[PDB]
């Protein structure tokens, strides 16, 4: 009856975005702008636009109507 | 997320053969309910489609000099408002004037872009008992856009998906040493894209990949590598085939596409006051 | 339309709810901007842990949403003395919530208004974010943000001391909050004003330092307090097991990158230790 993680499998139609944890490590951050001490005290982080414009460009590249 | 959207899984179409039918079902449906009620003066299907990418070109203009600067994101949700409504309906039973600062007036709504209804309508080239006229006609014909949108708002633009391909080939492909540049062509290309019936074909992320190898083709470089390599289609040698076959689909969507001609323009025109009028 | 008006449910400042035939129907400017984003945020997302939009309806300027028919909220079950609210109870409620929110998060959204009377429960024990209307799209840089979000008693210290930009830290405060009160039975941070709410949250918990959240005297809004030692967290929470407490101090950390995303929370050892979430169905009902 316990609980196992499993993470959500959602098809997105298009090439494998690089995890978020890993964007800085593989070079990506270095063409996204830096946030700011502000933002980053709020808890906002330039991976997380990163990440964002990667899964979008990534989203349905593959997919047909 | 577009893959699991209402613009892929309804407003994402097959081909622009269900597109004309479902532009001359609206026309037929709207002459159909003229007989009804109680001739040369109906539009025909191809000079409804006239009069769309005229009214859609007024819509880019308005949405270009709206003050304050209205975000990109905006002004293609209101274009693709515009489109899918015109895909249904007839631009003889609702004016495309009037339909376009709806969609305006609703995507601004929609994209959190916070304008007040009185600002809004000041951008308008009208006298104020104009500008509150056409506020009234804004407020009426609001939740008929979104009725017919079928309340699907959210609009998945080919812009964000292009700043992460711009992203990804600055960090994953060395040989476009500076993918930047490719960027005002890339665009162009991607504002032609908008003017045709792509938008209602392809994914975002086609429409911004497309539009960069096209710059990158009217740039000299051969890129399939990136398509090949770097997004892992070599593996799958029929989704590669299937990519390109969609990319050279656009390109003859765009190369095809013909701008609506100013005389026609002006007589479709006076052909619609007129169903207006007489209605 | 196909709707017949069964009962009254509630009148708030936004709209009045109906139980309709079951379903829910939320009754110069133009439709309401509030309604505008629920329907635009809820048509884009389907998971059994958001609420769902069934279908929208409306004259004029005036608009009506039918949403599910959600038989309680957390809220009523904090507070109604005559349950129980045993561990298998507390970690089924967080796993909703957190499955819910790890599904907005990885589609980019924030609640922004979470509290235990925004958290549905339906009859079949299944719990469901709800209310919207403040829910917004994050991960854009360009994209301007309003620190007033959150009831107090749930907002984030980030939010507290201005934070224009933020991510799913807000969301996960606000879960903190709730679990708490979920195991006190009481709010957890009542505060009467925003100086308060800041100053009673520093005192449970401790002041922030430079070490513990290192940008925090950026914000705008930012006000040093005392140097309060906090009490300890299980002293707060005595009867919280080890685990519990792990959660409860990543949901509770003044850093709100370093505080546990929903994912990282699921994937914490709590949720898979004895015992088990209870099942919807044996979930207990005011
Ligand atoms: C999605 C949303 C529109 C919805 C769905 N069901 N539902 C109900 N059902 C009954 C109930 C009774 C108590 C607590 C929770 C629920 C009430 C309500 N609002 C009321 C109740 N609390 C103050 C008012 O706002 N909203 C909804």
């Amino acid at each position: 009856a316990l609980y196992e993680y499993q993470p959500l499998q959602i098809e997105t139609y298009g090439p494998h975005v690089p995890e978020l944890e890993m964007l800085g490590r593989l070079g990506y951050l270095n063409h996204v702008r830096a946030a700011s001490p502000q933002d980053l005290a709020g808890g906002y982080t330039s991976s997380l636009a990163c990440h964002r414009a990667l899964q979008d460009a990534f989203s349905g590249l593959f997919w047909q109507p | 997320m577009y893959h699991n959207s209402s613009q892929k899984r309804h407003w994402t179409f097959s081909s622009e053969e269900q597109l004309a039918r479902l532009r001359a079902d609206a026309n037929r449906k709207f002459r159909c309910k003229a007989v009804a009620n109680g001739d040369p003066v109906f539009l025909e299907p191809h000079e409804e489609m006239t009069l769309c990418k005229y009214y859609e070109k007024r819509l880019l203009e308005f949405c270009s000099v709206f003050k304050p600067a209205m975000p990109r994101s905006v002004v293609g949700t209101a274009c693709m408002y515009f489109k899918r409504f015109y895909l249904n309906n007839s631009v003889m039973e609702y004016h495309p004037r009037i339909i376009m600062l709806t969609c305006a007036f609703l995507a601004c709504k929609v994209d959190e872009f916070n304008v007040s209804s009185p600002q809004f309508v000041g951008n308008l080239r009208e006298s104020p008992l104009g500008q509150e006229k056409a506020l009234e006609q804004i407020l009426e014909y609001e939740l008929l856009l979104i009725q017919q949108l079928n309340f699907h708002l959210i609009v998945h633009n080919p812009y964000r998906p292009f700043e992460g391909f711009l992203i990804d080939l600055k960090t994953r492909y060395p040989i476009l040493e500076n993918p930047e540049i490719l960027r005002k062509t890339a665009d162009d290309f991607l504002n032609r894209i908008a003017l045709t019936d792509a938008y209602l074909l392809y994914t975002p992320s086609q429409i911004a990949l497309t539009a960069i190898l096209s710059s990158a083709s009217r740039a000299g470089i051969t890129m399939e590598s990136y398509l090949s390599e770097s997004l892992m289609l070599k593996e799958n040698r029929t989704c590669l085939s299937q990519l390109l076959d969609i990319m050279k689909s656009m390109r003859n969507l765009v190369k095809k596409y013909e701008p609506p001609r100013s005389e026609e323009v002006a007589v479709l025109k006076q052909k619609l006051e007129r169903c207006h009028s007489a209605e | 339309k196909r709707y017949e008006k069964l009962d009254f449910l509630g009148e708030g400042q936004f709209a009045t709810v109906y139980k309709a035939r079951i379903v829910a129907i939320k009754k110069k400017d133009g439709i309401n901007r509030t309604a505008l984003r629920e329907i635009k945020l809820l048509q884009e997302l389907s998971h059994p842990n958001i609420i769902g939009l069934l279908d929208a309806f409306g004259h004029k300027s005036n608009i009506s949403l039918v949403f599910d028919f959600m038989e309680t909220d957390l809220e009523v079950i904090i507070k109604d003395n005559s349950l129980v609210l045993t561990p298998s109870h507390i970690k089924a409620y967080m796993l909703m919530t957190l499955q819910g929110l790890e599904y907005l998060h990885q589609h980019w959204i924030l609640h922004r208004d979470l509290k235990p009377n925004n958290l549905l429960l339906d009859e079949n024990g299944v719990l469901k974010l709800a209310d919207f209307g403040l829910a917004k799209s994050f991960g854009s840089p360009n994209r301007a943000y309003t620190h007033q979000v959150v009831t107090r008693w749930y907002r984030a210290p980030e939010l507290l001391f201005g934070a224009r930009m933020y991510g799913v830290g807000v969301d996960m405060w606000a879960v903190g909050c709730i679990l708490a009160e979920l195991l006190l039975r009481v709010p957890f941070l009542p505060g009467d004003s925003d100086l308060d709410q800041l100053t009673r949250i520093f005192e449970t918990l401790g002041t922030p330092t430079e070490e513990q959240w290192p940008d925090m005297c950026s914000l705008p809004d930012y006000v040093t307090f005392k140097s309060f030692p906090g009490i300890p967290l299980h002293h707060i929470f005595s009867a919280a097991g080890d685990d519990l407490l792990d959660l409860i101090q990543g949901l509770f950390l003044f850093n709100p990158c370093a505080r546990i995303t929903a994912t990282q929370a699921l994937k914490m050892k709590y949720f898979s230790n004895r015992p088990g979430p209870t099942p919807g169905c044996q979930l207990p009902r005011p």
